[PDB]
């Protein structure tokens, strides 16, 4: 950089030789001279993530594989931007990078395409959706503001009869799906692309990747109804009978 | 051995080699 | 932002290889975007006119450039038409040819 | 004729025949 | 862990097991993969082959073995392999489900004058060869 051998010899800089740059600054007409003188809400919208993207953000590490693939960890990752004010009502999967993807881990994601489930199933990962409230999901992105606000953990909501046959469906691998027909299920999906089923019971992270929180339960680890000690760093359960039947309720 | 070599395509110049064939 | 982990097989699954080590030796350096890539943009001004820009260039600039001339040269035809804001360290191009250049510059190592 | 190209020739039969979502919307025909 | 009214035990009573929604069926069914050789081309989409041996191929039963190669034999290689190709989606295993879905419809299907002629054309050249 011969540039900095110039600047050593060059004298000390002083406020007045401020220059504004080339080209920076229009000139404008004044009138002192003659110059200027004489003269679709109901449908959700779901927000898609690439799988190339998924292992682009795999691959660089964003986020840690480890741990389960949870919607909160994306945006803690800013991998997708979801605006209230957009109204954003899902979140949902894409089959890009569906022959450059190879990957496999446990996530829950909205709405979920049917190749992309067997795909990602294929190389061993568990898929499943959960519905989020749009205000309760809203919350989900930011808990610290209600925490400010004082507010506790309230009860996940369900989907409306319109919703409810998906999230029901089995294909679909729904929360509200009946986990009899997934063992059979599952092998229909193998069959289809007729790759050998890994069985997710052999992984011996079965359990931690197949924990699921109930339909009540807003987070895998925080259970409904539930309060936090922000200032104390810890949590805060409800003791009161009256508190269990409402939430019950 | 040499002779074993063989051409890839064969150079028949025949007119009726197709009309015979079929 | 955390820094690509190590991986036993490079390139990734997905593509993305670090810059080769050792560095290249030559005059110039480019440096990798604060994501860890090639800071290479498709761009399009005036609605017709594709150009290619590259940001983090370090280094003697001029030497830079030379090369690019003559890498491009043969696959262009021609002497590229570039333009060059030494101030700002950029270097801008006419046409979209990224994927030639983001080639050429992993076999540069960087 | 195989006889031909073994027995004498001592080559090889010669034989032919006349020969006669986002990222991928774009690429599928949904878009 | 927490459970209420909704948790799936108590939703789908019959499926209070653990591991109701995480077995594996027994088995069942259907073409058998390990005789069958995949080889993928990169022409970009992925083309994809499949190759077998249908005469040696025990798991096809005889009668089949024979209706496959009589109306498919022009997809028999000169090694005897009968080679199936489609690559009709930029997706490689749905290149390879309807190279599948193909191999099921042919199983499932499947379950001379030419010779008149040279006989007709050769008495003709006997008759033909008369310069003696």
């Amino acid at each position: 950089g011969t540039s900095l051998d110039l600047l050593r010899s060059l004298p000390r800089v002083s406020l007045a030789n401020l220059k504004p740059s080339p080209n920076s600054r229009k000139r404008e007409r004044r009138p002192r001279d003659r110059r200027r003188g004489r003269k679709h809400s109901f449908r959700h919208q779901y927000q898609p993530l690439s799988l190339r993207r998924l292992q682009y953000l795999i691959d660089l590490g964003r986020v840690d594989p480890t741990q389960p693939i949870d919607l909160t960890q994306l945006v803690n990752g800013r991998g997708v931007t979801i605006q209230p004010l957009k109204r954003d009502y899902g979140v949902q999967l894409v089959e890009e990078g569906a022959d450059t993807f190879q990957a496999k881990i446990n996530i829950e994601v909205q709405l979920a395409s049917e190749l992309a489930i067997a795909a990602i199933e294929k190389n061993g990962g568990v898929v499943t959706t959960a519905f989020y409230d749009p205000r309760s999901l809203e919350i989900l992105c930011k808990p610290i503001p209600f925490f400010l606000r004082g507010q506790p953990i309230p009860k996940r909501m369900l989907p409306p009869e319109s919703l409810v046959p998906y999230y029901t469906d089995a294909k679909n691998r729904g929360y509200l799906a009946d986990p009899a027909k997934f063992p059979e299920a599952r092998l229909e999906l193998a069959m289809k692309f007729g790759y050998v089923l890994p069985d997710i019971t052999k992984d011996e992270l079965f359990r931690m990747l197949s924990a699921r929180k109930d339909p009540r339960q807003i987070f895998f680890g925080l259970a409904p109804g539930w309060v936090v000690n922000m200032a104390d760093k810890k949590i805060l359960k409800p003791t009161d009978e009256n508190l269990l039947k409402y939430y019950s309720s | 051995k040499e002779n074993e070599a063989v051409a890839p395509e064969f150079t028949n110049r025949n007119p009726r080699n197709l009309e015979l064939l079929g | 932002i955390p820094e690509p982990p190590k991986h036993k097989h490079y390139p990734t699954p997905s593509g993305w290889q670090p810059p080769r080590d050792p560095l290249p030796s030559l005059p110039y350096f480019v440096r990798r975007s604060r994501m860890h890539n090639i800071p290479v943009y498709k761009e399009i001004t005036h609605g017709n006119r594709q150009m290619t820009l590259i940001r983090k260039v370090e280094g003697d600039i001029w030497a830079l450039q030379k090369d690019v001339e003559e890498f491009l040269s043969p696959l262009l035809g021609k002497t590229p038409i570039t333009q060059v804001n030494e101030v700002t360290g950029t270097l801008r191009i006419k046409g979209y040819f990224d994927e030639q250049l983001k080639a050429w510059l992993l076999e540069k190592g960087f | 004729v195989t006889h031909t190209f073994h027995q004498l020739l001592d080559m090889r039969e010669p034989v032919f025949e006349f020969v006669r979502l986002r990222y991928l919307d774009r690429y599928r025909d949904s878009h | 862990t927490f459970q209420s009214i909704y948790s799936l035990d108590k939703l789908y009573p019959e499926s209070k097991g653990a591991d109701t929604a995480w077995k594996v069926p027994e088995h069942a069914k259907y073409i058998p993969l390990d005789r069958l050789s995949i080889s993928y081309c990169r022409s970009v989409n992925s083309k994809a082959e499949v190759r077998f041996h249908l005469a040696s191929a025990d798991w096809i039963e005889e009668p089949v073995r024979q209706k496959i190669a009589l109306t498919h034999k022009n997809k028999i290689n000169k090694a005897g392999e009968l080679v199936l190709t489609s690559e009709s989606s930029r997706y490689q295993f749905r290149n390879l489900a309807e190279c599948l879905q193909k191999i099921r419809d042919m199983i499932a299907e499947a379950s001379d004058a030419r010779l008149q002629r040279l006989r007709i054309e050769k008495m003709n050249r006997e008759r033909l060869r008369q310069k003696r």
